[PDB]
């Protein structure tokens, strides 16, 4: 029921094509999306939800949409075959996300980290320090190979909203054998 | 002095002689024209400033400086 | 699986440095740093006996890979080729590695290099230029390999191996440098690339350009030892000088393949000392007397009359020949590569020029300001 | 992906409503009752009108080509 | 901008359309939308007015 407009950022990368989940990352990501995607108008039948590839470049493929079948089917052929680039990611999505057509909606990102983030430590929290200022919430969640639970990623949420913040979360999965049931249990229903 | 339209293209080459290749904007040549409707609406909407289309003396000499 | 890795996990510098390494990796269900080693442990220095092994490897690596790039498979597999020296089947070979990944992936160039490098030592001519051409024209939509290019220039550098393919390789040749700019090659790798190129330009037919001589990263920063002669004969050719000395000198070394075309390059020097002739002039001089032509190339009068004669005759000018007086009006069409000294006299002298088209601007608005309106 | 090629159609089928619809207000009526005299070649016809005015129509318009006949 | 003065800035085209120059041409769900992604680029003007063609009739209503 909470008015947000949920700008999914999902990986394309190269790494995003090794499945360390069962089938691929892919699937993981493209399965994940499904759910958040779903979850948000279900909630709220006046939500809309974007997404945004992250790799090689930052496309914007589908602009803030409420109807869910645009942002289900732009995901097909999302070709992972570039390179992360989570430093511009957040801004592109959040810069879009300043155009939101209503302006009234509540502020929520969601980021599909499945790839290693090269990305000076000092540059993310200044990302992250922009964000705070201008109240948005963005969820990390981690897929595939990487550091486990980067330290400039971690960071990152941290300082995204602290001080008995709103706890926009760093769900990170477990990797190995999981579907989306981590990224839905805890993320999806409470961000 | 003029023509404020400049048009540019996307090439993507070897660069023939040996060079790394890029990106890069080509230029095509530009060019002001007007269809029947849009010129019937300009000249009406100048009307204090147009020159006279025959020259004179006076105005084909400010041609040249 | 992981059993084949420990039997055939020798023939690796640190055998279970270089395998069982990777191996940690394939477990968890990753296949990229796996190549790159592999590729590395490929371009590891080894005669590469394991091939078979590591075909096998590979192959039994490759054949439950389904994600190792088709350029390793390529690398590896030509490495495996070239290690395998098997070309009879490479060809049958590399087709069913082509056909098993058909997507817009260019690993059939390779394959076709492949075919080329195989087929360019079988069977090299017939259709391996097709098998250029279906890469040139497939080589369309994607500029993103840069290989598909220098397989066919050195299977065209292969092909430079033949009778017409020495332009079409000094401009391929220049083509592929552009593309792979770092070292990223032994030093070996980039003055052997310099040396036949610029053995080609001097003896291209369709190529008195010359304009990478000292631009090009390469051939200029390259061979600065290493048979330097080049070099200087090759930026002769951009002073079209006698210099025949050196080409002499240079005669010494590079006896093949040069003395075998004195003929036809001190034809070019004498065709490029014209036009490097009426560059000098100080343009409003634009003639040539015939003693000045005759004087800088050594050649006698009666001659410097044809030598104008071919040299307009390609395309090198636009002038005219008079031989009453027999200076040669020229009016040129064929502009030259430039270099900082060149483009700073240039310069010097488009300042002058505008300083008078400013000053004949001035003489007017100010003389015509009542009528200017 | 069958829910994503049921999209693909869904989404058509609105579009293809439109374009209907669009052609649908502008058929319209009244129409002149015109009588084609030729099909020149160079999707062109030259209808002579029954008002006695002949006019070349550059796109014969909605219809099928090969169904006109002289 | 007040009551001696009728300032038109922009002007969009509704769809030609079988009706005509009528009340009916003008279509609701365009003119709707076309307003609302008129008011993100920077031009929340208000529709002082209608205009249409008289191929060669004249200016009169």
């Amino acid at each position: 029921m909470v008015l947000e407009s949920t700008m999914v950022c999902v990986d394309n990368s190269e790494y995003m094509r090794n499945g360390d989940f069962l089938p691929t990352r892919l699937q993981a990501q493209q399965d994940a999306v499904n759910i958040v995607c779903h979850s948000k108008t279900r909630s709220n039948p006046e939500n809309n939800v974007g997404l945004i590839t992250l790799a090689n470049d930052c496309e914007v493929l589908t602009t803030l949409t409420p109807d869910t079948g645009r942002i289900l089917s732009k995901l097909h052929t999302v070709q992972p075959k570039g390179k992360i680039t989570f430093c511009t990611g957040i801004r592109v999505a959040h810069l879009a996300l300043k155009h939101r057509q209503g302006k009234n909606h509540k502020m929520r990102i969601i980021a599909f980290v499945g790839s290693p983030v090269e990305d000076n430590e000092k540059d993310l929290v200044k990302l992250a320090k922009r964000l705070k200022k201008e109240k948005v919430n963005v969820d990390i969640i981690n897929f595939g190979e990487e550091e486990v639970n980067t330290e400039k990623l971690t960071a990152f949420v941290n300082t995204l909203n602290g001080k008995d913040g709103t706890g926009s979360h760093l769900v990170t999965v477990p990797p190995g054998p999981s579907l989306a049931d981590a990224l839905i249990s805890s993320p999806i229903l409470a961000g | 002095l003029g023509l404020p339209t400049e048009a540019y293209i996307s090439v993507e080459e070897v660069h023939d002689d040996g060079t790394p290749t890029s990106k890069t904007f080509e230029h095509v040549t530009s060019e002001i024209g007007a269809e029947e409707a849009e010129e019937v609406g300009v000249e009406h909407l100048l009307r204090d400033i147009k020159d006279t289309t025959v020259g004179t003396l006076s105005q084909r000499i400010t041609n040249q400086v | 699986v992981p059993g084949f890795l420990q039997q055939s996990q020798n023939s690796g510098p640190g055998q279970p440095a270089v395998w069982h390494r990777l191996e940690e990796l394939y477990t968890k269900k990753l296949w990229h740093q796996l190549t790159l080693q592999v590729l590395d442990f490929v371009q590891d220095p080894c005669f590469a006996q394991g091939d078979g092994l590591i075909k096998l490897y590979e192959n039994f690596i490759s054949e439950f890979e389904h994600r190792v790039n088709p350029l390793s498979l390529v690398e590896i597999i030509l490495h495996v080729v070239r290690q395998m020296t098997d070309p009879n089947v490479a060809l049958t070979f590399l087709e069913k590695t082509r056909e098993k990944v058909k997507s817009s992936d260019e690993a059939v160039i390779l394959c076709k290099t492949a075919i080329g490098a195989l087929k360019l030592n079988i069977g090299d001519l017939q259709v391996t230029k097709e098998t250029i051409e279906d890469v040139e024209e497939m080589l369309n939509n994607l500029p993103g390999v840069t290989s598909v290019h220098s397989r066919f220039y050195d299977l065209s550098s292969k092909y430079y191996q033949t009778i017409g393919n020495h332009a079409s390789y000094y401009k391929d040749a220049l083509r592929f440098l552009g593309c792979v700019d770092i070292k990223d090659l032994p030093v070996s790798e980039q003055q052997e690339r310099a040396f036949t190129l610029g053995l080609a330009g001097l003896l291209g037919e369709g190529v008195f350009n010359f304009g990478e001589l000292l631009m090009h990263p390469v051939l200029e920063s390259l061979r600065n030892t290493d048979r330097q002669w080049l070099i200087d004969t090759l930026y002769a050719f951009n002073s079209g000088n006698v210099e025949r000395f050196q080409t002499l000198k240079t005669a010494w070394g590079q006896q093949p393949d040069l003395a075998a075309n004195e003929a036809q390059l001190l034809r070019k020097i004498q065709l490029l000392c014209l036009m490097e002739m009426t560059f000098t002039r100080p343009a409003n001089h634009r003639q040539l007397t015939f003693e000045e032509i005759a004087k800088s190339a050594k050649i006698t009068v009666n001659e410097v009359e044809l030598l104008v004669m071919k040299a307009l005759s390609v395309g090198l000018v636009k002038g005219s020949i008079d031989e009453v007086d027999k200076r040669v009006h020229m009016t040129w069409v064929q502009p030259r590569v430039l270099d900082l000294q060149q483009i700073k006299g240039m310069k010097d002298r488009l300042e002058f020029w505008c300083t008078d088209v400013k000053s004949m601007e001035m003489l007017v608005e100010h003389q015509a300001h009542d009528i200017l309106t | 992906e069958v829910l994503r090629v049921t999209h693909e159609l869904q989404a058509m089928k609105d579009k293809i409503k439109e374009n209907s619809e669009k052609i649908k207000v502008n058929k319209t009526l009244p129409y002149l009752v015109s009588n084609v005299i030729e099909l020149l070649d160079v999707k062109c016809a030259v209808i002579k009108t029954s008002t006695r005015q002949t006019y070349f129509l550059p796109v014969i318009g909605l219809v099928d080509a090969e169904k006109l006949k002289p | 901008v007040d009551d001696y003065t009728v300032r038109v800035i922009d002007v969009f085209a509704m769809p030609q359309s079988g009706t005509g120059v009528s009340v009916e041409a003008v279509d609701p769900v365009f003119q709707a939308k076309m307003l609302d992604m008129l008011k993100q680029t920077g031009r929340p003007e208000m529709v002082v007015g209608w205009y249409h063609s008289h191929p060669g009739f004249g200016c009169w209503l």
